[PDB]
RNA sequence: ACCUCGAUGUUGGAUCAGGACAUCCCGAUGGUGCAGCCGCUAUUAAAGGUUCGUUUGUUCAACGAUUAAAGUCCUACGUGAUCUGAGUUCAGACCGGAGUAAUCCAGGUCGGUUUCUAUCUACUUUCAAAUUCCUCCCUGUACGAAAGGACAAGAGAAAUAAGGCCUACUUCACAAAGCGCCUUCCCCCGUAAAUGAUAUCAUCUCAACUUAGUAUUAUACCCACACCCACCCAAGAACAGGGUU
RNA sequence: UCUCUUACUUUUAACCAGUGAAAUUGACCUGCCCGUGAAGAGGCGGGCAUAACACAGCAAGACGAGAAGACCCUAUGGAGCU
RNA sequence: GCUACCUAAGAACAGCUAAAAGAGCACACCCGUCUAUGUAGCAAAAUAGUGGGAAGAUUUAUAGGUAGAGGCGACAAACCUA
């Protein structure tokens, strides 16, 4: 029975799971693009949201500094996270880290996904664009909207 | 445990040819507006995915060739370029990484 | 909860519980349908190798809300018919035992402090 | 062949919020239109009879809050909020089973995009938004109510025992000790793979097992009826029912509360509205909270014993 | 909402479980408002009786409500090792027990094995209460005004 | 010694129960060597319990504390493809005895490997209508010379089993359990009595009928044929179940 | 250890990808009760029962699987000790 | 060449208490009293501690000898290539 409980187990326990999530977070901060199973990328995004929030809260804070030093095992990523990814989202709150699903892997055929931050100097992934506002259904909806607006 | 007799071929057919074990026919396969290499709903196309993966790999190769040794991570943003294209005025403090090919139509 | 084979300390002023002995007095039976004894129940206590009844005046587990929670199992000795053994009760007795008033009239009268 | 489709598939980026707002305004207008059922064409109201019953309500279990009385005791009440409760249709006596009439009552409102075609057609012909679940109450003949009237939580009054039934929390495929409550073998007393095993199931002479043998499996995924639930407080503004005891089910779920059928509470609804509490024809505004003559009100100036 | 009060009455520990919202409560009076280094004094059952013993007829000390609530940084000893719970475990996080005059270095060394440094940086398990606090404060202000 | 030495596992205990009365009890009668609470006899009814412990190896057997009881038999002297051998069916040894020795003990003791991935039948909430102890005015009344104590009714507190909950106590926390809380509603056939002939009295009827004397032809969960990529879930092994305004 | 069990992690458990067994098999279109028989019947008599096909757990039976029983008895078949 | 015994030349045993010792705890090492896991397993005899010894009746690398009407035996009818 696991009602209302998340925390998907991956490694041999909580410590191994946290270590794997920290490694994934470091890789995502470095390369800004990682393909991994859906649960792993979901947890990575969930932790990266709070990481970006804490990095945006301030730099001189000792709590955020200790958290960045703990969750980043490369040291050099801390100044980058504090001076690039923090001033970038100064106008956004919690709207970032877009998740996209890929088919399968050519090894064990496992469900994977790729996530990335907004902006991104790398070319954007092919986003599932919706239908244009010129199809029959869209034109009929626009006509009905204009009719109800002129009738009001 | 040990069987007292032997299962027949009829029981085997009824067990292995049931619609529960047979593979279901999915109806989520469509086409892609770009390129078109048989994609699926809620799943990105493999062709454009491979293209953007190769492009990201080339950009990372160029970055590693420009950075040199490990343990760097610059404190400024980055911007990639292609053949020609002079840097703009709002891209002075960003690292310039130019390539050696024309600019694609899917990267603006 | 005071069940059986429990090392309880006598808090009375008699010559049985206050006298030293090589074995602590332990309960052997609870006068109830089940084997769970709460405050205000009659139990059998073996003191100095004998058979005498007892009365639970405060265990250690928290029952309801408006009730005390003593750190030690307090038990006042009692005979068969309603006559207490001890005459001075130094340990405080909770006010939850005053709802009887019929079978423990003298035990509540020989007491001192109340919580 | 035909592929899967939904409602927000062939829409642009400027049409989905428009459709959402339009359908929201539509359902709000449809809910507001059925606000005064008495001024329309109401059915004739019959007086209360000792040999008759009435229709229940559908509430939503919010949570459980403690409650105290005037004598000093502490009880427990459960919050049952009635969001939207209406009548769907009406079946006569000679069309169901030839015994007692029935009424179709729906739960809270939902969307029109995730329902069947027949359900949408029925809710369009009736004039109400679709509901989540549909319940049926067995009533008599003189308690006939026109379908399409709002049902508030003020239908019950403090001082009546009701029965609330819902779907309990399922445990899935669990063991037998946690399901039926069977005792287990000792732990480290040399036991070899038997700490949670039932052991025997039958005898050796019968050569089989009985169907009424308690064995592990699915448990909890069923509806259970609870009896003996007295109400202590009736809310009017938020429409909250304060039933004593526990409600079988989890939180934020639709329940089914109705009158009790126990022999100790046979004819006790003579001081209650037999049809339906109408806030239009009553010619009076009930207070926000209806307290009982035994529950300690929150505005009490510290009750003291004497 | 309930709270347990610890006090020794005639060499006997009495713990009453009152209720903050109960019709039988007459009046709640604070005798000495002060904080400590721990938010849960459940370890007082295994301590010396002289620490948990207070005078029942003591006079409440009055002060200003602007002293930032003075915190009493007083350490309490413990009875040998017949204790109730394992307070030496890092999961309890207690900074008010003198482990120098009660336990040895090997006991602390073997008890520190259950330390979870990753729990302090779990991030997701942190309950950030700010908007809810502002909402309930606005609600209580609107209820107190009119 | 009638299938069973090309193999029928052997005493208990834990778990799980089924059936039967030659019935301990609560349901209902008649008598008494029934003065009232303590007892006995004969009948109908199985919807339940049959405790907490010690030591001896026990199904046997011994002793301490309760209520109405610590009831009996069969189910491979129930159940080892679920669990343990404390002995009982070996290889070693010790004490006592028979025996030239070897050897043996329906005389005693120390320890003495417990193996199987479910093939087949059959099962996986049958949805539900419980049982009982104590106290209070009656009660210190009928009863004897005295102990003592009810028959029945009303009210209040409680024990086992079943159906649920986390918000108040605990395990300790975006959840799940009990040590905490709510409810559990109808009986079951044996007599006591009018009139009546056969048998003009009398007669309760394996005659035609009248009263306790049959509860019930009971009541609530749950009963919309098809939008389904994907996400979430108090729903969940897959599947299936609910929401996405 | 129990009254009275519980909170979490791993192996393991359920599905996806492949290598892939062992014991065992007269054939099975394989339900229950009463009674009978080589004496304990899913295949016999009389009744009750019945659209078909997989997945996930327990043991009541098919006197289920492994050893031509080590316990009792026969053998003019052996061997050890005195 | 595993195991019983013997022969010649070698190696091994931290640290503390070392009462002088076929002394004690305790590394590496010699053997395996018990629990749990499997009995077609990692293994035709395994996995951790609770275990006894560990300055000597201790263990071990090399080479040789004692074999069935027998070898050997601090005597288990124990061992002599599962
Ligand atoms: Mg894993
Ligand atoms: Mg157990
Ligand atoms: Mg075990
Ligand atoms: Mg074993
Ligand atoms: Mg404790
Ligand atoms: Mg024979
Ligand atoms: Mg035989
Ligand atoms: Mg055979
Ligand atoms: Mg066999
Ligand atoms: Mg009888
Ligand atoms: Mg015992
Ligand atoms: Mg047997
Ligand atoms: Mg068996
Ligand atoms: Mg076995
Ligand atoms: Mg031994
Ligand atoms: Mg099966
Ligand atoms: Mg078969
Ligand atoms: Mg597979
Ligand atoms: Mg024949
Ligand atoms: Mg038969
Ligand atoms: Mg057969
Ligand atoms: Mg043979
Ligand atoms: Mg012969
Ligand atoms: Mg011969
Ligand atoms: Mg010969
Ligand atoms: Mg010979
Ligand atoms: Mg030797
Ligand atoms: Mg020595
Ligand atoms: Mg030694
Ligand atoms: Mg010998
Ligand atoms: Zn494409």
């Amino acid at each position: 029975i696991s009602h209302g409980r998340v925390f998907r187990r991956m490694g041999l326990g909580p410590e191994s799971r946290i270590h794997l999530l920290r490694n994934l977070l470091t890789g995502l901060v470095r390369h800004e693009r990682i393909e991994a199973p859906w649960a792993r990328v979901d947890e990575m995004r969930g932790y990266a949201e709070k990481l970006i929030d804490y990095g945006k809260l301030g730099d001189t804070n000792e709590r955020a500094m200790r958290m960045a030093d703990f969750w980043l095992t490369e040291k050099d990523l801390i100044p980058k996270l504090f001076q690039v990814l923090a001033p970038r989202y100064k106008d956004q709150t919690g709207g970032y880290t877009r998740m996209l699903q890929i088919p399968n892997r050519s090894l064990d055929r496992a469900k994977m996904a790729v996530i990335e931050y907004k902006g991104n100097c790398l070319p954007p992934l092919p986003l599932p664009r919706r239908d244009s506002h010129l199809t029959l259904l869209n034109q009929l909806l626009q006509g009905l909207r204009q009719d109800l607006r002129q009738s009001q | 445990a040990a069987p007292k007799n032997r299962r027949t071929i009829e029981v085997n057919r009824c067990r292995r040819r049931n619609p529960q074990k047979l593979i279901k026919v999915k109806n989520n396969i469509d086409v892609c507006p770009e390129c078109g290499h048989l994609k699926q709903k809620h799943v990105l196309c493999a062709y454009c995915y491979e293209k953007v993966c190769k492009e990201t790999a080339e950009i990372r190769r160029q970055i590693g060739k420009q950075e040199g040794g490990p343990f760097k991570a610059p404190t400024i943003e980055t911007v990639v370029l292609y053949t020609g294209e002079t840097p703009s005025e709002q891209d002075q403090g960003k690292r310039i990484i130019e390539r050696d090919r024309k600019r694609p139509s899917w990267f603006t | 909860a005071i069940q059986k084979m429990t090392r309880v300390r006598v808090v009375d002023n008699s010559a049985l519980g206050n006298s030293p002995y090589h074995r602590a007095p332990r309960c052997i039976h609870v006068y109830k349908k089940n084997g769970v004894g709460k405050v205000g129940d009659q139990i059998l206590l073996a003191i100095k190798g004998q058979k005498k009844k007892a009365l639970i005046v405060g265990h250690c587990m928290p029952g309801p809300r408006m009730t005390p929670r003593f750190d030690s199992n307090n038990v006042v000795l009692i005979e068969d018919n309603g006559n207490p053994v001890g005459t001075r009760i130094k340990t405080p007795i909770p006010t939850s035992l005053r709802k009887r008033e019929g079978e423990y009239s003298k035990v509540l009268a020989i007491a001192q402090n109340f919580v | 062949g035909k592929s899967g489709t939904w409602w927000d598939e062939h829409l642009s980026e400027e049409n989905v919020p428009f459709i959402k707002q339009l359908v929201s305004d539509e359902d709000k207008a449809q809910l507001a239109s059925k606000l005064c059922p008495l001024k329309d064409e109401p059915w004739p109201i019959h007086p209360w009879e000792p040999g008759s019953f009435r229709v229940g309500l559908i509430a939503l279990k919010l949570g459980m809050m403690p409650l105290w009385t005037k004598d000093g005791q502490k009880h427990v009440v459960t919050l049952l909020q009635v969001q939207d409760c209406h009548v769907l249709k009406y079946t006569s006596k000679e069309n169901c089973n030839g015994k007692m009439a029935t009424l179709s009552v729906g739960g809270k409102t939902v969307s029109r995009f995730r329902k069947a075609t027949s359900i949408l057609e029925f809710y369009r012909e009736l004039g109400l938004p679709p509901k989540q679940t549909v319940k049926i109450f067995n009533i008599t003949d003189n308690a006939a109510i026109k379908p399409g009237t709002p049902l508030y939580a003020a239908h019950f009054r403090p001082g009546q025992y009701v029965d609330v039934t819902a779907k309990t929390i399922g445990k899935g495929f669990q063991g037998v000790m946690k399901r039926w409550g069977f005792k287990g073998q000792p732990a480290t007393h040399g036991q070899t793979k038997t700490h949670r095993r039932p052991g025997a199931v039958a005898t050796g002479d019968i050569g089989r097992v009985w169907p009424g043998t308690k064995m592990p499996g699915k448990m909890g995924n069923i509806y259970r009826t609870e009896y003996g639930l007295k109400v202590w407080r009736i809310n009017t503004k938020h429409n909250i029912i304060y039933v004593n005891g526990s409600v079988p089910g989890h939180k934020n779920c639709l329940v089914k509360v109705k009158d009790s059928k126990l022999p100790a509470y046979k004819d006790l609804g003579k001081n209650l509205p037999f049809p339906t509490y109408f806030p239009d024809g009553d010619e009076e505004e009930l207070p926000e909270d209806l307290y009982d003559e035994n529950v300690c009100q929150p505005g009490a100036p510290s009750i003291t014993f004497a | 909402a309930t709270f347990i009060l610890r006090n020794v009455i005639e060499g006997q520990g009495v713990e009453i479980c009152f209720e903050l919202y109960n019709p039988r409560v007459q009046e709640i009076q604070v005798v000495k408002l002060e904080k400590r280094l721990d938010d849960s004094l459940l370890y007082l059952r295994d301590a010396l009786p002289e620490y948990s013993t207070f005078d029942v007829n003591m006079k409440p000390v009055v002060q200003e409500p602007n002293q930032k609530v003075p915190v009493n940084e007083l350490k309490v000893k413990m009875k040998p090792k017949p204790w109730s719970k394992r307070w030496e475990r890092p999961n309890f996080n207690i900074k008010g027990i003198r482990f120098d005059l009660c336990l040895t270095e090997q006991q602390m060394k073997e008890a520190q094995k259950w330390n979870q440094p990753w729990l302090e940086f779990d991030m997701m398990r942190e309950y950030d209460t700010s908007k809810i606090e502002a909402a309930i404060w606005k609600e209580i202000e609107a209820s107190k005004r009119s």
